[PDB]
């Protein structure tokens, strides 16, 4: 398990209308800010976004696997996509398979989607294959530089969850070396996936 | 762990502690370290607990398969040979099996020390485990061929008790089994806490 | 590091082996027969882990019996020695048998072969596997005479085993000696 | 494996109603081998201070003798017995002076305050990181077992009888889950008037 | 870390980033990596933070020691500071992973010495050090001119350290500028809002 | 590279005369970080038993999926739901199937057998099976085991009959032991999932625990 | 551990959780990680508890001896320089990641000192295992010249963030507010108010306990002797 | 190694250095690090030379395989080349330490994909890789414009790879330029005499 | 890993030690007296490298004699035991003596102390250093009775040494047993 070309932190949190996921659009080569405007999330289904923090090569391989499996089940079901729970279960089983083959995908993969029943589904699978469904999931330093800023507002209004995620990513930009650039926000709602305009979440620089 | 088995004129006495412990913590004190294999055969469990339990129940399966395939039951030498061959096929896989195949067959009492390493040693007195040295000391010092069933069972029980006292890896209750021509007999599970003589001031 | 010692005579071979089997620091048995009678004519003393020695002995004995039954002829001592050597040469490179052996056979002529886990085959008048060779070879060199009688041979083997007992730090609690002659492999006591 | 695990130890101290109770396993083990069942890990440091050293028997005796050297010198030079807090700081100093070659013993100081007679528990790690639990101070290879049992079992304001009751029962539960600990227990109940030294029966396996 | 000391015609511009990094975590986001050894002698610090701060305090001690027996306290002070940085680094090369660019003004004028982590001290007109200096080596070579004044060099150093901040994860925060002339030393802080470039320069 | 995350978390099982009370902390956490505050680790395998896995969560999920697969296969090929003793043997063999790539999970199989009696089986990662009156697994196993030993005295006196502790008393014992572990074990915390298998079936309760 | 000190308009607010762990087990649930250095300086430390306690006691003794001999109020940068030099001379083996928080003539100063001797003046600092969970709150809620109460709440919430998010942190939030006794008088005496258990998270308390404690262990006493306590 | 592929409006400029290094020894001083996978698809190679050459030949095989069953041979060929580079790198991540920037022209127009040593493929307008790319990251960010034509991008790429050649020991030699437009691919070699900068840019 | 075994009686102490000295795989001597008579009253059986044991024994004996000569009083068995413990505690931390000892002394009361290279001092009724404890402790536990006669004590020590010989893989070629009583340390033979 080795991370080289890494995607930065991800903070996903359920709010009233859906799941709000934020992450920088920068892939870092070690410590270098190598690639910009590279979304860490991939819309694998109209209501299922998949992000990952960690090696982005392993997240592109995982997205290839996910898209292939979704395409298989879509051809079988004449257009119907896999559900967010089914997609996350496949990611859990394929990442555990990779770990069991001793070639783990070194990326913590957040699956955020709306199941057809309308229930928000936010789950995460770590490189080892340990998966968990939660109302809010931070990956990378978004997990560490979080505190109660998400948990207090999770499942709340979009404004409250957005403010909490913005606080967490202000902390990330301040105290994460790999945090570079705008923080893209993606809303996975039962009405689809909307990429809100990326926001520069500036740390409080009156510290000096 | 501490398991012992000795052949005296009256049969095979197999006494085993019941402690499973890794590092310092005592994971259990009620571990059954004698797994029956045939109506008149058992296999002791020492070393790796999972390995001994899986391979002794697999040997029980193989013995039953042989007895149903062929009317003659699988002998104690043949059973220990099956087990030792299977365990040797996994040499280098860090299996840990210490196991005395104690049974009465057509050729009489038979104890075969079987180890993961593939050693299959016939003998009339064996002890396997961290505290097996203490059980060996008590046995070799107090063992007689002409001991009654009660005397032999108490000898095995006291050897296991002294092993439990002097070894951190041994403890719990001494499960004593008497194996005779007629079949395996499970004497009793005696708590070594009760066996300890607290009137003594030396230990 | 078990003490097996072979001594070839004009018409016999005295093959002795450490009779003490062991588990870690415990001498489990004091009469374990480490010498494997692959054939009625060949006794293979084996030094190594008890499991490896037992499995290799059983494989070789089964193959010798299978050769005797497939073809109505028994293996020679050179043929058996080179079959063991082929087995060890195969093993070392892939799945090694960690057993150093002394093959003593009588097929009308006495034969003693120094064999090791790698597969070095050498007919020897006397030899040993384990650390006992460091103690017994010299005594053989000092006291072996061509045409040695069977009684003188037993005396010399007893001297070698006594040297193992006295000077080897891990002194075997006893030895099992077998005479391999025209009458077959007979276990003997050297006193 | 580990040097601390070489000599299995299990020292407990509990706070009662103006009384403390310091119990300890009585086993001197060498790794997995029981050498003795008469090993003293609790030492009287002062009339109202007892020190249980849970760890390497070598360092149990070395630390006990070094703190008897320090306490005797302090009481000679000051004509006064050492306080439980003063002795706690003394043990902290003794261990941190060897911080980088630490004694492999965790001390457990069970004392009564000189005037108020209140319980005083003070358990440190190998290097004097003293804690001051108002309820119970545990140490030795049974540390997790003792913590678990005493968290549920200890109750405030235990009289000397009840304090002995959990000290003994809770220590028995701890030692019986530690392979390298046990072989008898000794419980010193320190009160305003008397010290009650009860040798309790634990499993001898 | 990005260190960039420029010996100008009329002073010394020591630009630095403000990011202390513990792996991917930034313990200090507003780091003063340029330490005021003397009112007109500053030490930009890269490598181990503890080793570089010890180096700065020890060089303050060594330069005060230089003044125990002399009255020309502002004479050869920058060269002596570089020499003591170099002697401490070579003396403690096993334990100190510290590189220091010591620049300032003294009787000899403006000076900039780059003592490497190896302990190699070189008087440099343009000196750079740290992980972020790598990303801006070509930028410096293309945009550095020997004739730059302290203001021109200050702007160029802000731009270069900002580029290093953008491209280096280990380098970030504000651009700590120190402008040392004969009159004294002026500290400036170029916050990310006031930095000439942004992450947007990446991919155009 | 170690293929396990060594997730902490305690599971305390207590077999009764006619019940089995397994209480496991929901929290999923390793290396001072809580991946999931709630992550159920006790699963109703069938109408006869429940399995409580503590350890690497990837291995918990994989082993529970494998056990559900094997129990479904047993129901299809042997025409009845696998019994608690049969599930226990299957758990032992399933864990040992990976003896050389062990599931780093400690298993408690608690159920109600054909006789109606409670049956708890404790496991190590490599598949040691042990029919137990009580067991503790996970990060706080060392903490919780003395609690159960005191509550029952089985370790103190092995051969004495296991005390006839009522279902509610056993549930309270598991709750108190899990709370003590949560107080002491950092990994144990968040919510307790207290599952009970009785003749009435599988019942589940969620009790808060100290998050810190 | 979660220790976090910030500088508010009138002073410094230091905070620390009260959980000491002996590995994966919570050894202490009321651990004191805020160490009095001088009347104006408090250090909240993480790392090795023995190292933190001893180095804080030693530097407190050094600055008490300083204030006695010289009659001078210890300086926060002075305490930080002494701490950093001592930690550097031990090459990081004294694992005391300290946060000095005090008020001297230069005003309220918060310094970090890494175990290896690397110090840094910062407005808000968080160290320990939960240092990241704390610093997030500190990053989002600290601003120049905030009043005492807002900084108290921010530092307590950062320690609480470390407590909940980090396993190595937990139990209560102890605060220590260094402040001038008369905030309008910059020359007034620098006093400190230590708020022990400033936050006592109710969701983090023991919520269940067997009222009749069930125990089937019987104590058999081999030998009893009673000895006087004098 | 310096790799710099620029996706221009009217083509792709793949600039590279020509220095193969075995430690401090240069086995090949005129290396063709940009391999002609197809007449209008080229692969600039960084990392292990053997792994990158295997990658180039295997991608030639994979793109010919793509053409076994299709007649639109110049369709999605660059994207497929990047995908096969990425699948070989991830498949052989244990054994292949290869990074490849595959750029060229196909039915989709000009394209530049940067597959990293990790196996991360990103379509890039401006892609750089190798040890020398680090030294010129800031230079590229300051001098790269999205609107550069193939000639402007060729000049800028020559300048950037020359700066990397100057500042990197692993990068050196001549600037191998490949200009891929719809018409085809033109190779150029910018020898050190014809390179815009020299070692003299260092220290002014 | 040398076998030293101590057995304390009501008014005597039987201290036995492996009498076989060794260099690598060679048993250099079969009568090496590993028990060190530090005083006329104290015999210190030592298990460890022959050089470390000899140097530590000579240091302790010299210090005991120096205490007897400096002060006109001989060290007690508790005082000597704790002096040895202090020496070992000093050594372990700086320049360790890798010797595990059994100090048997009679100063009007029998004393047997289990001492190890680290410095763990424990008065014991019986004990052993080396792997022999794993073999002898149980026999003592099985057969030791309080008030054991000196003849019963010799029988029990003989039983323990026979267990070492029979079950310990590295069986000492012989033991030197010394009786430490009111008459001093007298070497005896247990047959
Ligand atoms: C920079 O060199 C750097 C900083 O910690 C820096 C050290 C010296 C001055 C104080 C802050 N050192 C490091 O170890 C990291 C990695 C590279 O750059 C750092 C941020
Ligand atoms: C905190 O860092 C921590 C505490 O023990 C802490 C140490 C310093 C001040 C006293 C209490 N140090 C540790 O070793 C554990 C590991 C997690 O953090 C601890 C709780
Ligand atoms: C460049 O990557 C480089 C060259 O050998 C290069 C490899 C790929 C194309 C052929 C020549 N690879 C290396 O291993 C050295 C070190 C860094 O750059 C090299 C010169």
């Amino acid at each position: 398990m080795q991370v080289i070309t890494a995607s930065g932190a991800i903070v996903a949190a359920k709010y009233d209308g859906g799941i709000l996921l934020a992450s920088d659009l920068s892939i870092t080569y070690g410590s270098m800010f190598r690639h910009n405007n590279v979304s860490h999330f991939v819309e694998v289904a109209p209501n299922i976004i998949i992000g990952a923090s960690g090696e982005f090569a392993d997240f592109q391989t995982l997205i290839e696997v996910i898209k292939s499996v979704i395409l298989q089940q879509q051809c079988k079901h004449n257009g119907e996509y896999l559900t967010a729970s089914e997609v996350h279960n496949y990611i859990k089983r394929y990442m555990y398979q990779c770990r069991s083959n001793m070639k783990p995908l070194s990326c913590k993969v957040i699956v955020a989607g709306i199941n057809p029943d309308g229930s928000k589904f936010l789950a995460c699978t770590d490189p080892y294959g340990a998966s968990w469904e939660s109302d809010h999931i931070g990956t990378g330093f978004g997990k560490y530089l979080q505190g109660l800023q998400i948990a207090d507002v999770v499942n709340g209004s979009f404004d409250d969850v957005k403010k909490g995620i913005t606080e967490v990513f202000r902390a990330v930009n301040a105290r994460n070396t790999t945090a570079n650039g705008k923080i893209e926000f993606i809303t996975v709602t039962p009405q689809g996936i909307n990429h809100l305009a990326p926001e520069q979440i500036d740390p409080n620089w009156e510290v000096v | 762990t501490t398991t012992l088995s000795f052949i005296y004129n009256g049969g095979i006495v197999v006494a085993v502690d019941s402690r499973a412990t890794g590092g310092q913590f005592i994971f259990s004190q009620t571990v059954m370290k004698i797994l029956p294999l045939a109506p008149n055969m058992i296999g002791t469990m020492a070393g790796g607990a999972a390995d001994c339990q899986y391979w002794l129940r697999n040997l029980s399966r193989l013995i039953q398969l042989h007895k149903f395939r062929y009317q003659q039951p699988l002998t104690v030498a043949a059973a220990s040979k099956i087990l030792v061959n299977e365990l040797y096929r996994y040499k280098g896989y860090n299996l840990s099996i210490g196991s005395m195949i104690c049974g009465y067959d057509n050729t009489g009492p038979h104890i075969f020390y079987i180890d993961n390493h593939g050693s299959r040693i016939a003998g009339k007195r064996f002890s396997v485990g961290s505290g097996s040295t203490h059980a060996y000391g008590v046995l070799d010092t107090c063992y007689r061929e002409d001991m009654t069933k009660e005397e032999a069972c108490e000898l095995g029980r006291r050897a296991i008790y002294h092993a439990t006292y002097r070894d951190s890896g041994s403890g719990g209750r001494v499960s004593v089994v008497h194996i005779t021509q007629n079949g395996v007999e499970w004497i009793d599970k005696t708590d070594v806490f009760d066996m300890h003589d607290f009137s003594k001031t030396t230990f | 590091m078990l003490s097996i010692v072979g001594l070839q005579g004009p018409d016999w071979v005295l093959i002795a082996a450490d009779s003490s089997v062991s588990s870690s620091i415990i001498c489990m048995s004091e009469n374990y027969d480490r010498i494997a009678q692959l054939d009625d004519r060949h006794a293979l003393a084996m030094s190594g882990e008890t499991g490896d020695c037992l499995q290799l002995s059983e494989y070789l004995q089964g193959n010798v019996a299978l050769y005797k039954f497939r073809n109505g002829v028994e293996l020679s001592s050179d043929a058996l020695a080179h079959f063991i050597r082929h087995t060890m040469a195969k093993a070392v490179r892939k799945s090694p048998y960690e057993v150093n052996m002394l093959l003593s056979g009588y097929d009308g002529k006495p034969h003693l072969y120094f064999m090791d886990y790698l597969g070095t085959l050498q007919s020897i008048p006397y030899g040993a596997q384990g650390y006992c060779q460091y103690f017994v070879m010299s005594v053989f060199d000092k006291h072996y005479k061509e045409g040695l009688t069977l009684e003188d041979g037993k005396e010399l083997m007893k001297l070698a085993l006594n040297q193992i007992k006295q000077r080897f730090t891990v002194a075997p609690h006893g030895f099992i000696v077998k005479l391999v002659d025209k009458n077959g492999i007979t276990k003997i006591d050297l006193e | 494996s580990d040097i601390s695990t070489y000599n299995g130890s299990c020292v407990l101290a509990m706070a009662g109603d103006h009384c403390v109770a310091i119990a300890s396993d009585r086993r001197l083990g060498v790794n997995m081998l029981t050498v003795s069942k008469d090993f003293k890990r609790i030492f009287q440091i002062n009339d109202r201070i007892y020190l249980g050293l849970a760890g390497l028997a070598t360092d149990v005796l070395t630390v006990r003798e070094q703190l008897r050297f320090d306490v005797n010198l302090l009481e000679l030079r000051e004509e006064r017995p050492i306080d439980p807090k003063k002795f706690m700081n003394l043990v902290k100093s003794t261990l941190y002076e060897k911080r980088f070659s630490p004694f492999f013993v965790t001390p457990v100081i069970a004392g009564l305050l000189p005037e108020t007679n209140e319980p005083y528990l003070a358990a440190s790690d190998s290097i004097g990181a003293f804690a001051f639990p108002k309820d119970f101070a545990v140490a030795g290879t049974c540390e997790e077992s003792l913590y678990g049992i005493c968290e549920s079992a200890w109750r405030p304001n235990m009289n000397p009888d009840e304090l002995f009751e959990c000290t003994a029962k809770c220590l028995i539960a701890a030692v019986e889950r530690d392979s390298i600990s046990g072989w008898g227990g000794i419980v010193y109940i320190i009160t305003q008037d008397k010290v009650i030294i009860k040798e309790i029966k634990t499993r001898m396996d | 870390t990005t260190l960039l000391a420029i010996q100008c015609t009329d002073g010394v511009v020591m630009a630095s980033d403000s990011r202390t990094s513990s792996g991917s975590f930034i313990p200090n986001r507003a780091t003063n990596k340029i330490t005021e050894i003397q009112p007109k002698i500053f030490a930009a610090r890269c490598g181990n933070a503890a080793d570089t701060q010890f180096l700065a305090r020890a060089v303050k001690n060594y330069l005060n020691a230089l003044n125990i027996t002399r009255e020309n306290t502002d004479d050869s002070t920058i060269l002596v500071a570089s020499n003591v940085i170099r002697s401490l680094i070579v003396r403690y090369r096993q334990y100190l992973s510290a590189g220091v660019i010591v620049g300032g003004w003294d009787s000899a004028g403006p000076q900039v010495y780059s003592i490497e982590v190896s302990g190699m001290a070189i008087k440099k007109k343009i000196a750079s050090n740290g992980s972020g200096s790598t990303y801006i080596q070509a930028y410096i070579d293309q945009n550095y001119r020997e004739d730059m004044t302290m203001e021109e060099a200050t702007k160029f150093a802000i731009a270069a350290v900002t580029g290093a901040i953008i491209r280096d994860g280990s380098s970030g925060g504000v651009v700590n500028i120190v402008q040392i002339n004969a009159d004294g030393a002026k500290r400036m802080t170029v916050r990310p809002a006031q930095q000439p470039f942004n992450y947007d320069i990446v991919k155009g | 590279w170690s293929p396990y995350e060594m997730h902490g978390g305690t599971a305390i099982g207590i077999c009764g005369d006619d019940y089995v009370v397994i209480g496991a902390d929901t929290r999923l956490s390793v290396d001072y970080s809580i991946d999931s505050r709630h992550k159920a680790r006790i699963f109703k395998m069938n109408s006869n038993c429940m399995i409580s896995a503590t350890g690497f969560d990837g291995d918990i999920d994989a082993f529970i999926t494998r056990m559900r697969s094997i129990l479904l296969n047993y129901e299809n090929q042997h025409f009845h739901e696998m019994s608690v003793e049969s599930v226990a043997r299957c758990v032992s063999n399933t864990l040992y199937s990976k003896r050389f790539f062990p599931y780093y999970i400690n298993i408690l199989v608690g159920g109600i057998n054909s006789e109606g009696k409670g049956k708890l089986y404790g496991y190590d990662p490599v598949g040691t099976i042990e029919d137990l009156h009580y067991d503790s697994n996970g990060s706080g196993s060392s903490l919780a085991a003395p609690l159960l030993d005191s509550a029952f005295g089985t370790i103190h006196h092995n051969t004495r009959p296991f005390p006839a502790v009522s279902l509610q008393d056993a549930k309270n014992i598991v709750r108190d032991a899990i709370c003590s572990v949560t107080e002491r074990d950092i990994y144990t915390g968040d919510a307790l999932q207290l599952c009970v298998f009785t003749k009435d079936g599988f019942a589940q309760e969620e009790f808060p625990l100290p998050r810190h | 551990t979660t220790i976090a000190a910030a500088i508010f308009d009138g002073g410094v607010v230091l905070g620390a959780d009260t959980r000491a762990t002996a590995g994966p087990i919570v050894a202490v649930k009321d651990e004191m990680k805020l160490h009095y250095i001088s009347d104006n300086i408090w250090v909240c430390g993480a790392g090795i508890a023995a190292d933190n306690d001893n180095i804080n006691a030693v530097i407190s003794a050094k600055l008490r001896l300083f204030q006695m001999n010289t009659g001078l109020q210890p300086r926060v940068d002075q305490c930080t320089n002494i701490l950093a030099s001592r930690l550097f001379q031990y090459m990081g083996y004294i694992q005391a990641a300290l946060i000095v928080g005090g008020i001297d003539f230069q005003g309220p100063q918060v310094y970090q000192v890494a175990p290896h001797g690397s110090f840094s003046k910062q407005p808000f600092i968080a160290q320990g295992s939960g240092s990241l969970a704390a610093i997030s709150v500190l990053e989002n809620r600290w601003h120049n010249k905030m009043n005492e109460h807002d900084c108290m709440e921010m530092v307590a919430d950062a320690i609480y963030a470390g407590i909940t998010n980090d396993l190595g942190s937990g139990s209560h939030v102890n605060l220590c507010v260094i402040k001038r006794e008369n905030p309008e008088d910059k020359q007034s005496k620098v006093i400190y108010t230590f708020y022990k258990d400033y936050r006592v998270p109710h969701e983090n308390d023991r919520n269940f306990r067997l009222e009749p404690q069930i125990n089937n262990i019987d104590v058999e006493v081999i030998k009893t002797t009673e000895r006087p306590l004098t």
